[PDB]
C-alpha cells in the first residue's frame, strides 16, 4: 500500500522485453494500470 | 592469435560477474555492433567506443524506453559511447546475480535524468512520460509525481536522495524480477 505510485513508477518496465510489438502491449497495459490507479486515488480523496 | 591475455581476462571476472567464457562470448557480441570499428585483437589495449545509436539499437536495449538513459549512466563519458569496460559493466549491473543494493543504486543514477544526485519531480515527470509514451496528460503525470514524492520522500525534502529511494525500492517485489537484462 504505502509504495502503490512509486512501485508503478520504478517496477514497471520490463527490461527483458526485445519484441515491440510486446513492448507496445507493456505500455499499453502500464498506462492502463496508471489510470486505474488514479482513478481510485481520486476516490479515496 | 588472441582476443585478450590471460591478466586482461583475470581483471574483467575480477570487476564484473561474468565467467571467463561469458567475457568472451559478450566481448563477440560487442565486435559485431561494429566490426571495422572494434579490433579483433584487445592485447593492443585500444581505446575504441562503439558508438550509442549502435548500442541502443540493440536487441537486448532497442525496445526499452530508458535506452538512451542506460546507455548514459554506464558510458565513459555520459554520452552513450561504450568502451568494451562499459558495455561489460552495463551487462554485469542488470545481470541476474547482480546484487540487489548495486542494482538499486544504477537504478536511481537512470532515473535521476538531470544527474544532481536527486530524483525531482522534473525526473519523475521523465520517468513517467517514457513509461506512459506521452499517452498521460500533463495534469495526470503531475498527480503520479506528486503521489510519488508523498510516498517515498522520506526527509521530507521534496525530492528523493539515494537513501529515499533505496527504502523504497528493496520492498518491491518486482523490482529484481523488471530490472534484469540477459545477454
Ligand atoms: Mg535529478
Ligand atoms: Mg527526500
Amino acid at each position: 500500500n504505502t509504495f502503490n505510485f512509486s512501485w508503478k513508477v520504478f517496477c514497471s518496465w520490463d527490461y527483458l522485453i526485445g519484441n515491440p510489438e510486446t513492448a507496445d502491449n507493456k505500455f499499453n497495459s502500464i498506462t492502463m494500470n496508471f489510470k486505474e490507479a488514479i482513478i481510485e486515488e481520486r476516490a479515496a480523496q | 592469435q588472441t582476443v585478450f591475455t590471460h591478466e586482461q581476462l583475470e581483471a574483467y571476472q575480477d570487476c564484473t560477474f561474468f565467467t571467463r567464457k561469458e567475457i568472451m562470448r559478450l566481448f563477440y557480441r560487442y565486435q559485431d555492433l561494429a566490426p571495422q570499428l572494434v579490433p579483433l585483437d584487445y592485447t593492443t589495449c585500444p581505446d575504441v567506443k562503439v558508438p550509442y545509436e549502435l548500442i541502443g539499437s540493440m536487441p537486448e536495449l532497442k525496445d526499452n524506453p530508458f535506452r538512451q538513459r542506460i546507455a548514459q549512466v554506464f558510458s565513459e563519458d555520459g554520452d552513450g559511447h561504450m568502451t568494451l569496460d562499459n558495455f561489460l559493466d552495463m551487462f554485469s549491473v542488470m545481470s541476474e546475480m547482480a546484487p540487489r543494493d548495486l542494482k538499486a543504486y544504477y537504478a536511481f543514477k537512470i532515473y535521476d535524468f538531470n544527474n544532481d544526485d536527486y530524483i525531482c519531480a522534473w525526473d519523475l515527470e521523465q520517468t513517467v512520460t517514457k513509461l506512459t509514451r506521452g499517452e498521460l496528460s500533463a495534469e495526470e503525470v503531475s498527480l503520479v509525481c506528486e503521489k510519488v514524492l508523498d510516498e517515498a520522500d522520506g526527509d521530507h525534502d521534496g525530492r528523493l536522495s539515494l537513501e529515499d529511494f533505496q527504502n523504497m525500492i528493496l520492498r518491491a517485489p518486482d523490482f529484481l524480477s523488471t530490472f534484469h537484462i540477459r545477454i
